[PDB]
């Protein structure tokens, strides 16, 4: 079995997903990286 | 044995299309969009377990 190559649809409604506390992943010397926050 | 047959090609697809592998990999908190992603993809493909 294999999908009918409709993965682009699955992803586009995965972001039709559209409570937002990003988490710090790295930190040091006045620069941080934040994961999450899809609407910043 | 059919869990094998199922899951191995599940892995096949997930490997060859890494693009949505990324999206179902993003460690954001609520999995619900991602569980919807994977099941919307392959629910009618597989057995329940």
């Amino acid at each position: 079995t294999i999908p009918a190559d409709d993965i682009q649809s699955a992803i586009e409604e995965y972001v039709s997903s559209f409570e937002e506390v990003g988490t710090v992943v790295d930190a040091g010397d006045g620069i941080a990286h934040v994961e999450g926050l899809p609407s910043v | 044995t059919t869990l094998a047959g199922e899951l191995v090609s599940v892995a096949r697809l997930l490997d060859r299309e890494a693009v949505v592998t990324r999206y179902l990999t993003v460690p954001a908190e609520d999995a619900t969009p991602r569980i919807r992603l994977i099941e919307r993809l392959v629910s009618g493909k597989v057995g329940a377990p």
